[PDB]
């Protein structure tokens, strides 16, 4: 079902905030994002690492040079933050996910991983930033 | 402050002259024929504009932002 | 009365801001 | 839902500051900032 597949997924808006706060290799590494390629046409890539790449590029007010390591089955390489698209996983996109996956041999992740995944979001939304990751921040 | 928009004493208009006797006080127009010049005639009028200080231009200095 | 309406600040995308393709650089 | 928006005194930049937590701004640092103006009604004569 591509309805409970959009709860794990992270509209470029929202992770403005995340992409200063720690623990982000634990909290992304599961979800699925929305990734761009080029007309119109889109692919269901997996968020395996936390990568950076040497180009610092402004994400409207805020600016970001890191990378993420996406990969649609087989097909992997680097990504930039800019190009991921807000729109929900539709449809078409949705079975030719499936059919990438079954092609490639890995597992469909269960859907109750899914639904143990989705909270992590709300629960890291919801953290007090108590500790000293307001410094790091700034730096 | 900022120029008053009135005249206390009498009612004229005076807060759209301000930038205007400037500007023939930067002609070179002696201060008394700029306010010849702008209409003021009643010294009550006269002084809105020889007395005004336009502190809003320092206040202006400081920056909320940028 | 003095109220706001919708409440909900986090993803109010509203579609976006033209989202930039990977290959059309 | 509202988080408290705080404004940086140097940077003029908008800060959320929720309870229990330290002024800071989050782009400076720095440890003075002002509350925004109010949403309710402000209506004046001009008397
Ligand atoms: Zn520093
Ligand atoms: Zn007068």
């Amino acid at each position: 079902l591509p309805e409970e597949l959009n709860r794990v997924r992270l509209s470029r808006h929202k992770l403005e905030r995340w992409c200063h706060m720690p623990f982000f290799a634990k909290t992304v590494t599961g979800c699925f994002v929305r990734i761009g390629i080029g007309k119109p046409v889109y692919r269901v890539a997996e968020i395996t690492g936390v990568v950076e790449t040497a180009k610092v590029y402004q994400l409207g007010g805020t600016r970001t040079n890191k990378g993420l390591q996406l990969r649609h089955g087989n097909d992997q390489r680097v990504f930039r933050l800019e190009f991921v698209s807000n729109q929900e996983f539709t449809e078409s996109e949705f079975m030719k996910w499936k059919e990438a996956m079954f092609s490639a041999g890995m597992q469909l992740p269960t859907l109750d991983e899914i639904n143990k995944k989705e909270l992590s979001i709300k629960e890291a939304l919801n953290y007090k930033f108590n500790d000293q990751d307001i410094e790091e921040i700034v730096k | 402050m900022i120029i008053p928009v009135r005249c206390f004493t009498c009612g004229k208009i005076v807060g759209n002259k301000w930038e205007a006797y400037l500007g023939l006080l930067q002609a070179e127009y002696t201060e008394g024929d700029a306010l010849d010049a702008l209409g003021l005639k009643r010294y009550c009028c006269r002084r809105m504009l020889l007395a005004h200080v336009d502190l809003i231009e320092k206040l202006l200095n400081y920056a909320p932002l940028e | 009365g003095s109220r706001r309406p919708g409440g909900m600040t986090s993803t109010y995308g509203r579609y976006g801001s033209q989202t930039p393709m990977y290959g059309s650089g | 839902q509202q988080p408290m928006i705080y404004i940086c005194g140097e940077c003029h930049t908008e800060n959320e500051i929720k309870s229990r937590d330290p002024i800071r701004c989050r782009e400076c640092g720095y440890r003075i900032m002002y509350k925004k103006r109010t949403k309710r009604l402000v209506v004046f004569d001009a008397r």
